[PDB]
RNA sequence: CCCACCCAUACCCCGCCCUCAGGGUAGAAACGAUGCCCUGAGGAGUAGGCGGCCGUGGAGGUCAGUGACGAAGCCUAGGGCGUGAGCCCGGGUCGAACGGCCUCUAGUGCAGAUCUUGGUGGUAGUAGCA
RNA sequence: GGGACCGAGGACCGCGCUCUGCAAGGAUGCUGGCGUAAUGGUCACCAGCGACCCGUCUUGAAACACGGACCAAGGAGUCAAGGUUUUGCGCGAGUGUUUGGGUGUAAAACCCGCACGCGUAAGGUGAGAGCUUCGGCGCAUCAUCGACCGAUCCUGAUGUAUUCGGAUGGAUUUGAGUAGGAGCGUUAAGCCUUGGACCCGAAAGAUGGUGAACUAUAUGGGGGCGAAAGACUAACCAUCUAGUAGCUGGUUACCGCCGAAGUUUCCCUCAGGAUAGCAGUGUCGACCUUCAGUUUUAUGAGGUAAAGCGAAUGAACUUUAAAUAUGUAAGAAGCCCUUGUUACUUAACUGAACGUGGGCAUUCGAAUGUAUCGACACUAGUGGGCCAUUUUUGGUAAGCAGAACUGGCGAUGCGGGAUGAACCGAA
RNA sequence: GAGACCGAUAGCGCACAAGUAGAGUGAUCGAAAGAUGAAAAGCACUUUGAAAAGAGGGUUAAAUAGCACGUGAAAUUGUUGA
């Protein structure tokens, strides 16, 4: 009863940090990929295909490669 | 209104529209005036001003009444541990701003204009140096208690 | 307050006589008694031998000590002093006890006959808590 | 850009009402003192709070009250008082009781409640009376 | 010089002046017509301007919805018991006759026995209303230090029945404590609970009666278990019942004064409570004592803009420093300095706390206002939001969404914007 | 025997040929409705009209009391006046 009281009470802040949160996840998503251009773009280096592990641990790879 | 030139207006006694209140000039009281700067009309009166202000709407306030300044006597039971004792004592206190004019002018109720006879301007709700009427008309006031009396 | 709030026509007319006292004298005694029989009953607490007793046990005797209130016996108290005590009404043991004493009974109105000014009075209320 | 002019319950002067506040009023030629006089200020208002008044049935006291030479009730393109709820008078009808004042008492105040009862409207001399 | 509106008061007093008097604390003098429907007032109509149909309900507000054919009479917070607050009255450490008895002019009134109900069986410092012989006395009550008692944890005295007790000194303890009684009875008003409980209205259940309805044949009537034999468990009438709702509708003269909230916190998940706030009543202490949505001064958080680099160095540079809002403080409710104590502390009379002395009572330590402020107790209505400015976070093609401040609406009439919740002026 | 009670929409459902009229198969449900005048003295007689009734006349203090009867409001209606 406690924590449904505090969440009836708090229910709308939630939902707008959250579509807050979510835009700015975007943000970085999008500005991530900025530097991936930039960096290829700069120069490089690569393979055939392109590394199968998962596109972020891909991205964080490859922008601490240089 | 904000609160804060509400408050100006309460400290500065103007509590109704034309309602006039003889001010000294200091730092203080230039910047409260500043601030009431959207709703005041101030400037420098003359003697002829201070003079006229205190004969015709002259009223005192007397154990907290408004009371018309008609004897010399009760100016100087109100007013006699100043040294000021006759309409000629306060006008002079009130014009040459003397050691007891905080006193003089609070003991002086605010003095109730009328409206000005020939109008304010055609749009009298912005500053005087750009055609209105509100701010600080230096000498201009002069002729507004004019209009106004 | 501009009209009593008892009933009581004795006491209208001590409101008057008090009234016109305070209006034509500089006493506070007055003004201060004018006030008290405004107030009501219960913020006239009684005032008992014994209260007034302990309160003239120090240099206060051959005085008129004043409650505008009921004064009421104490059965604690063995002995009661002479004392000259004015007050609204008496009881009956309160009354016998003071003039077996020796002392006299005053009411507001005598009060204001002998001492209209309350001089050598010792102006006393009850324990209001 | 300049001049004059129009008017709000706003602002200024005066009158009046109410409220609040501040003063005065006894060796009484003295006062609905719950009264009177002076001065000043204020005045929108839902819920709510307080106070004073108006009105109805009955009770005690009083007016040595009113009344068949006309009580009460009712009607009035007749008047007077009160801000108001209301109060008083004139004219017509009517016939047998009624009122003011201080207290007491309560089955005491209506435009609503698809309110209750009763009476009466438009629809309408209409649908209709096979 | 011309015009307009007004004439409040009713012997004298007063301020004065130009003083045989006067425009000096409020209008007098002269004259005319009429002396009655002439003035004035009421009804009917016309004219100019103004003007949505009332109540209920919801909502931030409208709109919708609901009730309204008309009139007369009736028509809805009452009574009892038990609590509680305040006001009046009586008696008062007591109070209450009315169970009953005794009179009686007979349900009245008057009187009273024994019980019974409820209550009852010590200071100092600083203040403080009030007296004062002006030397001081000092009610109530308050802050602190006190003294004692019921209770708790100890400390442990003569002794004692050899196992019985609490005296002294104590404790950051507790009382709805003592500390020189306030209660009882009753009147009036208010609130709470229970009764029909302001009035009207939900489906139900139960007790006792009256009747009929079935191509089912005087009779049989429901269900499940079991091989059976079998064990188990409708309708109308009156009454209980004026049954139970938080829901709907309604809830009856006038005037005057004072007048809101739509919110914080806590508890609990409800047809919500408590605390605070707004409003009011009573009591206590002061006198603009003192306070204040405000400026100024001093000091913080923004070095934000700007000037220079013929100052150094290089928004992240600086001598200086914008605009813009914003927190704290501004005196006797004071600072220090000086030395007496302490169980604290220090190598130490050494520091800290508790006190003494001094210093300024006159500008006592800025301005300006001040239609008083603070404390305690009790009481009623409130817990919704909508729009907009500015600042700020995010996003879309554009929309738009979320915070903070302030402002309009509520409960607010009036002038203007032709018209009109959100505009302008002004209450 | 009384009452700070109610006074014909009140007070018992019933102040009256009221548990009556009436409704229901039945158990049961269940009303409305008082007032001339002191005394009927309750309008002789004439005329019109088939009658009902009307117009004269009459009783009475009053018929502006006619057994559609004390007083006689509002809604609603007719005539006349504006």
């Amino acid at each position: 009863a406690r924590k449904q009281r505090d969440l009836k009470k708090f229910g709308k802040a939630v939902q707008v940090q959250k579509q807050l949160e979510r835009a700015k996840q975007k943000r970085e998503a999008l500005d991530k990929i900025n530097q991936l251009k930039r960096k290829r773009a700069e120069g490089g280096a690569l393979g055939a295909t392109e590394a199968d592990d998962p596109f972020d641990v891909a991205v964080d790879n490859e922008l601490s490669r240089d | 209104i904000p609160p804060k030139p509400r408050k100006i207006l309460q400290l500065l006694r103007l509590r109704q529209i034309n309602n006039g209140v003889f001010v000294k000039v200091t730092k203080a009281t230039a910047e409260m005036i500043k601030i009431v700067e959207p709703w005041v009309a101030y400037g420098y009166p003359n003697l002829k001003s201070v003079r006229e202000l205190i004969y015709k709407r002259g009223y005192g306030k007397v154990n907290g009444q408004r009371i018309p300044l008609t004897d010399n006597a009760i100016i100087e039971e109100n007013l006699g541990k100043y040294g000021i004792i006759c309409i000629e004592d306060l006008i002079h206190e009130i014009f040459t701003v003397g050691p007891n004019f905080k006193q003089a002018a609070n003991f002086l109720w605010p003095f109730k204009l009328s409206n000005p006879n020939g109008g304010f301007r055609p749009r009298k709700f912005k500053h005087f140096i750009e055609g209105g009427d509100l701010g600080n008309r230096e000498e201009h006031i002069n002729a507004l208690i004019r209009a106004m009396n | 307050r501009k009209a009593p709030k008892s009933d009581n026509v004795y006491l209208k007319l001590l409101v008057k006589l008090y009234r016109f006292l305070a209006r034509r004298t500089e006493a506070p005694f007055n003004k201060v008694v004018l006030r008290r029989l405004f107030m009501s009953r219960i913020n006239r607490p009684p005032v008992s031998l014994s209260r007034i007793a302990r309160n003239l046990k120090n240099g206060n005797e051959k005085k008129t000590v004043v409650v505008v209130a009921t004064v009421t016996d104490d059965n604690r108290l063995l002995q009661v002093p002479k004392m000259e005590v004015a007050a609204l009404r008496f009881t009956a043991k309160a009354r016998a006890r003071i003039e077996a004493a020796g002392g006299r009974t005053l009411t507001l109105d005598q009060l204001a006959l002998e001492k209209p000014t309350g001089a050598n009075t010792l102006l006393l209320r009850g324990p209001k808590n």
